[PDB]
RNA sequence: CCCAUGAACGAGGAAUUCCCAGUAAGUGCGGGUCAUAAGCUUGCGUUGAUUAAGUCCCUGCCCUUUGUACACACCGCCCGU
RNA sequence: CGCAAGACGGACCAGAGCGAAAGCAUUUGCCAAGAAUGUUUUCAUUAAUCAAGAACGAAAGUCGGAGGUUCGAAGACGAUCAGAUACCGUCGUAGUUCCGACCAUAAACGAUGCCGACCGGCGAUGCGGCGGCGUUAUUCCCAUGACCCGCCGGGCAGCUUCCGGGAAACCAAAGUCUUUGGGUUCCGGGGGGAGUAUGGUUGCAAAGCUGAAACUUAAAGGAAUUGACGGAAGGGCACCACC
């Protein structure tokens, strides 16, 4: 996998779990 | 069957009388029909004619932009509106390891055609020069520039526009500039790049005709 | 579509795709002054003439 | 490793160079790293040369020629065989090809 | 029909060749280009897309303009061939020559040739990405 | 082997074998198999060209430079759901 | 042939210049700044590097306002394809432009901290100064420019070299290192887990700074060599290739 796209995938899972965790 | 080239009449076209070959070719007008006419729009043509279909001697690189504003007889009386060098002559002229320096100005001639003049030149390479390139520095390109500024508006502003195009033709004005311009880095290839009408003052048939015959 | 004389000097090599040609050189014997530039088609010996109808032609040239 | 010295461009001594657009591509490529070629071609082409001039109005107009630089990327250049690799040691040989 | 002039001397027109990659434009007009003679375009002498930038197009093109000039008394043509301009390609395209070349070989008198390509000082951006046409 | 049986073929689409001198090609005899056995093959004679004394296309052969994360060597290696 | 708008500043333009870096290219003017050079000027150790702290910081992104030409994430449609959701085409929203606030990240790279000393050669180039046959312009004396030949000082680089170093690539620094110590800041300690979790802090947001562990694993990696392969380039050969 691409680094920068493992670095987004990871944004995304910490957008999610913010979003997730109020 | 309707052609449209059956209604259109040819007119001769006349050039100033700074120029030695008067007649430069013919334009087609459809011809009057009803409210239009032929003439008022005859009227506002610009032809680019080369400088050697103007003069029989005399370079070819150079073309002057005549417009028509009076038409009579079948013949159009056109007049200066600008001038310019041949793309390919100018396009040869810019090498690569050389300054090109330009100027432009806004300038009134005595009978109120402004103009707005660009020159160009280039440094010179020395004929014993080993140096590979002949770059001009920024305060020398500043003073070749207010030397050019300064000799385009002395040649436009103190004289009329018939002297204007009658030194036009040859380029004089580019010529006084690259010996100005010796002593302050040698020049190489000093043409008035380009001429063109900014604002002409309103329309008289005297002096129309004064410029002709 | 006039016709004049044209006969080999010199052999310059062998073009075409799959050797189809020869870019031969040949002079023109009612002036013996040009040199021209021809891809002539089929065995062709030094010397040899042929009446031509393009006394101007030149192909593909390096 | 490091292929090349100046990292197949000319910036030395400044930080940024502005791109200009492949002219087979439009890619954007630093000016200095695009490679450059000035064509100077006569427009009217060698077989065309002998009608146009017999058929010129006047005596010996000598044709005007055409001046194009043309700037390409590594990719376009490298596929129009431009330039072309080369060995390791022929690699630093900028002197240009005879013409 | 046409002018009243001898018919030693030319009648000049001016042929604006606008030869891009993908069809070429044949225009003769008047000196001034104010007004038009004829106009014919490689689209309109072939019917396939990929044929309006050949070189027949633009010879079978040039042999229409010329006859319809000489149908009018325009004898010599000078030659104004531009390529796109602008962002685009600053060459012309695969049929000026072949127009060049047909309008010279049906007897019509060529003048002065110009390259009136539009150049910019510089231009908007160009079509591409920064990437370019990566296919 | 003797009589009668004239179907189809009017020198035949695209892709496409093979051929440079006593060769291609036409032509018959011989050896192999063999109850005596040839539409095949292997030799021989006989008759016998304009074929071009070139290029690498689109065919293979991988020679040099070049890239490589392959070395089980691209039918490799490898990423993710 | 005209008018309007918003961008951008070609060619000249370079292994050229300036800037702390990011970055910076139409003319002219104003404004403050700066390096180098020149100096038989002045002060006289005032210096170097730097926790804390601070200024600036591409692009994209956020908020508000103006503008909106071009291009254009998203999206719509047309193609290509087994499929394409992509490449390619026609449009096109945010954006791209400017003003005021935010963000503080880049392969922000020379993947190379700063200051000082020493250690080869050569030809160039940019700025300043010094010296000198001769050639040109100022249409006249000197001077001043443009050349030419050198020298000196900083600068961007280049070529070369058994200085020396290095795993080598390669580097006149990445040398002066087991013959190891000129000064000082940041920082690494097998590969993953992971720049993740969590806490703190900053931000409107996106996110930035700081930053683990359990667990898993015998290699991961660097440079170079020989092969093999390449939808890389250039050649050569055989009528089992072509003409």
């Amino acid at each position: 996998m691409r680094a920068k796209w493992r670095k987004k995938r990871m944004r995304r899972l910490k957008r999610k779990r913010r979003k997730m965790r109020q | 069957v309707v052609d449209p080239f059956s209604k259109k009449d040819w007119y001769d076209v006349k050039a100033p009388a700074m120029f030695n070959i008067r007649n430069i070719g013919k334009t087609l007008v459809t011809r009057t029909q009803g409210t239009k006419i032929a003439s008022d729009g005859l009227k506002g043509r610009v032809f680019e004619v080369s400088l050697a279909d103007l003069q029989n001697d005399e370079v070819a690189f150079r073309k002057f932009k005549l417009i028509t504003e009076d038409v009579q007889g079948k013949n159009c009386l056109t007049n200066f509106h600008g001038m310019d060098l041949t793309r390919d002559k100018m396009c040869s002229m810019v090498k690569k390891w050389q300054t090109m320096i330009e100027a432009h100005v806004d300038v009134k001639t005595t009978d109120g055609y402004l103009l707005r003049l660009f020159c160009v030149g280039f440094t010179k390479k020395r004929n014993n020069q080993i140096r590979k390139t002949s770059y001009a520095q920024h305060q020398q390109v500043r003073q070749i520039r207010k030397k050019m500024m300064e000799i385009m508006t002395r040649e436009v502003q103190t004289n009329d526009l018939k002297e204007v195009v009658n030194k036009l033709i040859p380029d004089s004005i580019g010529k006084d500039i690259e010996k100005a311009c010796q002593s302050i880095y040698p020049l190489h290839d000093v043409f008035v790049r380009k001429v063109k009408m900014l604002k002409k003052p309103k329309f008289e048939l005297g002096k129309l005709m004064e410029l002709h015959g | 579509q006039p016709i004049k004389l044209a006969r080999v000097t010199k052999v310059l090599g062998r073009t075409g795709s799959q050797g189809q040609c020869t870019q031969v050189r040949v002079e023109f014997m009612d002036d013996t002054s040009r040199s021209i530039i021809r891809n002539v088609k089929g065995p062709v010996r030094e010397g040899d003439v042929l009446t031509l109808l393009e006394s101007e032609r030149e192909a593909r040239r390096l | 490793t490091k292929k090349r010295r100046n990292n197949g461009r000319a910036k030395k001594g400044r930080g940024h160079v502005q791109p200009i657009r492949c002219t087979n591509c439009a890619r954007c490529v630093p000016k200095d790293k695009a490679i450059k070629k000035f064509v100077i071609r006569n427009i009217v082409e060698a077989a065309a040369v002998r009608d146009i001039s017999e058929a010129s109005v006047f005596d010996a107009y000598v044709l005007p020629k055409l001046y194009v630089k043309l700037h390409y990327c590594v990719s376009c250049v490298i596929h129009s065989k431009v330039v072309r690799n080369r060995s390791r040691e022929a690699r630093k040989d900028r002197t240009p090809p005879p013409r | 029909l046409g002018p009243q002039v001898a018919e030693g001397e030319n009648v000049f027109g001016v042929c604006h060749i606008f030869a891009s990659f993908n069809d070429t434009f044949v225009h003769v007009t008047d000196l001034s280009g104010k007004e038009t003679i004829c106009r014919v375009t490689g689209g309109m002498k072939v019917k396939a897309d990929r044929d309006e930038s050949s070189p027949y197009a633009a010879m079978l093109a040039a042999q229409d303009v010329a006859q319809r000039c000489k149908e009018l008394g325009i004898t010599a043509l000078h030659i104004k061939l531009r390529a796109t301009g602008g962002n685009r390609t600053k060459t012309p395209g695969p049929g000026a020559q072949s127009a060049l070349r047909a309008l010279a070989r049906s007897g019509m008198k060529i003048g002065r040739i110009e390259d009136v390509t539009p150049i910019p000082s510089d231009s908007t951006r160009r079509k591409g990405g920064r990437r370019g046409r990566r296919l």
